[PDB]
């Protein structure tokens, strides 16, 4: 029994043990509370635009659509406090834990950017952080381990199994059925058992929100399509939410192809994966003919989710959003390209956003259309995986 | 079949608690684990509890997580614990055999054609660790039309709609998560299948501790999973010391 | 003969060789009509708006304060495109360039972040970029130097003398006479010869007016004091100069004391360095007894100008402005601190304001008092000095 | 003492040019640079440009850089310059001394007490490369106290009112960096003092050139220090080629 639903057509649900189910329904019926209180709104409200610093430009890039009929503008979320959209929902998650009486926060990292999101927001409200992040990216991501550990939060390094994200998501889910009367689980995109694709979502619209009254202002219409990278969702979710009802506007999830499709080492199982049921859910995922999950690959860490939110899977089998895929390569040439002609370092994981936009207007080089490509995050962190590389 | 129903009956008339452990098809490898299962039935074991490995045991704590490391360090695939099983009940027709399962391995390729290869095997329930009954309906549904027993975890907190569908929803046993006498009493009430205390259950005291309580019995894994691991380099010593263990933890439950 | 003085008391003025001296008369010339031009106006407006992301957030800082009868804000440069104050003003000059015609800029740089600056606004203005970095800076500063060459500008290294900023700083000066007909000097302080100390506060003054705003807005009255760390003098006269005519505001700069002053390594020349002659001005200089120029010691590698802006040497002749140091160890005890109690990372430079604002409240807990510190940049540069120390 | 206009003056009387070299004082250790200048004087030098090491010799190119590099190695200071320079001028009574200075150095402890250690030790103008006429006033006025010529450099495209102000200011002689033939006439009809060219003069038939337009003639700086860079581990082929030089250069500006 639920207040809200735990699908998005086939895709979703709650496959947890029972004895998490209490955890589950507890947040379901904190997060609805607080979505009708005036009061959660105003606190949410204020951290992010004090704090974090909403809302976050919208930006016109001319130099790089010279010569053709595309108009691109980026959603800046490049510019919010912590370097990339996950500052957003972690904040509403936090005052979430607040308003249930928590104490203490469990989270999950791949790349490490959930992490410190995680991290930071826990030292601003005072919640005691531990976060669970697979042995082999403790070893690979120096940089936010220190970043977190420097936050006061407790890194706890997860050596079973690939010892990388899916294996700290396990562990996760291990802590919280002894520890949810106290800690609140804040987990990292929108996907896992309901209410996470739906509260993530929520905690992230604002992203789409700003984008649709930041272009009319600018150019009086909405987009032809607006295109955000999808490791698990979430900050292509908050772009496209309030979309959805706009039919007009095109919704394209761009996932990392990796090496190539062909070749098998990639992290598009929206497209090239088969549903199955893990981490809470059934959604496409990255596993083996009999079953076993495997790793997503892809030259960009963050987009390690070996899995895809439900919601998006639910919106591609509706034909309402359209789902396409980058490589490595193509990914590392949009890096390179904004660096020289805008000055914007992006991430690698919005690269493959924007690698779609380029490919769009490449194309095409006479068809007009208005395009927005959500900037995720800031790219400084990756500077030096595309020096050794180059 | 009815081999719980047979076993319940029996170990009824006998005034007796059934004890049954679990350990990892496969751990750790497929002949050592076929003589390790043997092993557990010829020292007393009522009922077997068989984990096929999963890559994501999000259930379960390191000494299972680490009986799956050991069994895919062997090549153990689930299509091969399905011959192991069929070689077991081929030895041994009457002891109950439950496989204790994650979603992904039931849905992969199809839940009723998962349940038909069980029924074509030879078990007798299936515990999926991660569906809770809100979820169950294609499992449990499934699962009876090919006369397996849907087995359902009762938490130790599990309110009274909670019992109740627990009740209504599960043949053969409910497990029930380790003062359990009201939810045992409980269970009985709503004529729920036999209970059987789960988790932590290591030494013979707690075995007589659950039946006392009102169980129809107990279940052990990690502590034989620890025999397993504590004795990989003396596959005779492994035996030898879960023949011990076993003994002992049936002889608690004697009246 | 110029249109504006190039004076403060008797701090500035223009020393340079006689040949670079129609480029500093040229360049006051398009200053003044620039700043009275409503389209120039408009033109920085809208790219520090929807490029660089101002304004800039004002964020209270409840949890440091607790306890105490302080409160602080945080005016948030760390949150701009660059990660640091730099941007403003280098825009600013881009567009000067332009309105001269210059299609080439040069630039000095240290710890390398005004470089990386000067090379993001020249790629997104379409100027040929190239700077000047002394050869010990190069070889310390791996990730900014690979940035700039991302964005295309050209890094010069520099050999002689010291091999760091000075001498840069002497590289460009002999640069720039055998260009200034195609090249603009985008000098990166508020220092050097007349009107660069004039041209960088105007440009950087939106730090402290969006600062009056917003307190105003949530106090409803102006701050006891801003304080700002002072390398050469940008950020913080750019905090400082709408204040200066509110006569209660205090203004207090915060020079890197480095070891202690004492040990003689340090970078603080305003208040224990002797007035001298050097890049273009009369200013307090790091010297020796002799007169040769000498390098500024600090723990944060951007507070190694060796002198300081000559508006900042008049507002302290005069009383208006009050100018401290905060050691090695103190801005590395405030850096910890604003990471584990606010979820903020701040620069090591900016770290200095911070480390004075909590000793003027920890000394005296009990005086009421309302501080605004400008977080001059963000510290994820600095996070393994602060590793490799602790 | 009147020493530049001693020398245009019998320099005139032989319808002859000027020819100056530069070197940095204390380049590359205090005594060879002492013997590099009387070289310079036997070899014909008329005058001698002669430079104080400073750390920031921010309108200086390479050579003159690393000049003072090796002068700042052998622990050259500027009390040992004006050292060097009261020895120099004790051994060479009517030679005309200029010095290349950097603001700073002369700033450093008073502009006026600087220019009174110029006096007693017997120099002759001074030339500071980073003071332009708009800034000049108090190092003119204290020069002139001294009777010391501040000297100005004319830029090639020196407007008309900074033609008239240099001619106003300067004494000795006027720097013309480097067809001059409009700012030198330029420089006579406002009566300034008599220039030389500079920059860039290394061969002969530049000295030539500098006085057939109108300069009273030329200095030379890099050239003369790129033979000191030249010959560093042979001090003694460095004082010939030296010799060499300097007297071809003299021999271009003789009619
Ligand atoms: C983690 C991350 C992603 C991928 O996560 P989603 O939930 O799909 O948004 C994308 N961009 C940045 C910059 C990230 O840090
Ligand atoms: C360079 C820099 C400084 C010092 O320069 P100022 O001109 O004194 O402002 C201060 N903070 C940051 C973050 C810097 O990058
Ligand atoms: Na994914
Ligand atoms: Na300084």
């Amino acid at each position: 029994t639920t207040l809200l639903n735990p699908y998005f057509g086939e895709f979703g649900g709650m496959y947890v043990p029972q004895i998490l189910m209490p955890a589950l329904n507890q947040l379901e019926e904190a997060f609805v509370s607080a979505q009708k209180d005036p009061e959660f709104q105003a606190q949410f409200a204020d951290l992010l635009k004090n704090y974090a610093g909403r809302p976050t430009a919208l930006t016109k890039c001319q130099n790089i659509t010279a010569g053709t009929r595309t108009t691109l503008y980026l959603k800046r979320e490049d510019l919010l406090h912590g370097g990339a959209h996950k500052t957003n929902q972690v904040l509403g998650q936090a005052l979430l834990a607040k308003r249930m009486g928590k104490s203490e926060i469990i989270a999950e990292t791949g790349a490490g950017q959930h992490g410190v999101a995680s991290a930071l927001a826990s030292a601003l409200l005072g919640l005691k952080c531990r976060i669970y992040m697979g042995a082999k990216d403790v070893e690979r991501q120096s940089p936010n381990v220190f970043r977190m550990r420097l936050m006061g939060a407790e890194v706890i390094p997860v050596h079973s199994g690939s010892a990388t994200l899916k294996d700290a998501c396990n562990e996760a889910l291990r802590d919280w059925p002894g520890s949810y009367e106290t800690a609140h689980y804040m987990l990292g995109t929108a996907a896992g058992p309901h209410p996470y694709p739906t509260i993530v979502r929520e905690f992230q619209r604002m992203i789409g929100e700003e984008t649709k009254a930041q272009i009319l202002d600018k150019e009086g219409r909405l987009p032809d399509a607006v295109i955000a990278c999808v490791g698990g969702g979430s900050n292509a979710i908050g772009m496209f939410a309030d979309f959805i009802n706009d039919t007009s506007v095109g919704l394209i999830g761009v996932e990392p192809g990796g090496h190539g499709i062909e070749t098998g080492e990639h992290g598009a199982p929206l497209k090239h994966g088969r549903v199955g049921i893990y981490f809470g859910m059934k959604a496409p995922m990255m596993q083996t003919a009999d079953g076993q999950i495997e790793e997503s690959y892809s030259i960009s860490a963050g987009l390690d989710f070996p899995s895809v939110g439900p919601q998006h899977a639910y919106l591609n089998s509706i034909g309402r959003a359209d789902y396409v895929s980058i490589t490595d390569d193509e990914a590392l040439e949009a890096f390179k390209t904004l660096c020289r002609h805008e000055g914007i370092i992006p991430a690698l994981e919005s690269s493959h956003a924007l690698a779609h936009a380029l490919k769009m207007m490449r194309e095409q080089p006479e068809k007009e259309q208005l395009l927005v490509v959500n900037l995720s995050g800031r790219g400084d962190k990756d500077i030096f995986t595309v020096h050794d590389i180059l | 079949m009815e081999r719980y129903e047979n076993l319940f009956a029996q170990l009824n008339d006998r005034r007796e608690g059934a004890f049954v452990p679990f350990v990892t098809l496969g751990d750790p490898g497929i002949e050592q684990s076929l003589k390790i299962i043997d092993t557990l039935i010829d020292a007393g074991a009522d009922a077997l509890e068989l984990g096929v490995p999963f890559s994501d045991p999000l259930a379960d704590g390191p000494t299972i997580q680490n009986a799956n490391l050991r069994a895919f360090a062997a090549g153990v695939t689930p299509a091969q614990c399905f011959e192991m099983l069929a070689l077991i009940r081929e030895k041994h027709p009457t002891i109950p055999i439950g496989l204790l399962m994650y979603a992904n391995l039931v849905f992969n390729n199809g839940i009723d054609a998962f349940y038909a290869r069980c029924e074509q095997v030879g078990v007798d329930s299936v515990l999926v660790a991660d569906v809770p009954v809100e979820e169950s309906a294609p499992f449990r549904q499934a699962a009876l039309r090919h006369n397996i027993a849907p087995i359902f975890i009762c938490p130790p907190n599990a309110d009274d709609d909670l019992l109740r569908q627990v009740a209504s929803y599960g043949r053969g046993y409910t497990y029930l998560l380790s003062p359990l006498h009201h939810l045992i009493e409980k269970l009985k009430e709503y004529h729920a299948a036999p209970a059987l205390q789960g988790f932590g259950i290591s030494s013979p005291e707690q075995v007589s501790a659950a039946v006392r309580a009102g169980a129809a019995g107990a279940i052990s894994g990690s502590a034989i999973v620890k025999i397993i691991e504590k004795n990989l380099a003396s596959p005779k010593q492994m035996l030898a010391e879960l023949r011990s263990f076993v003994s002992a933890m049936k002889a608690a439950s004697r009246a």
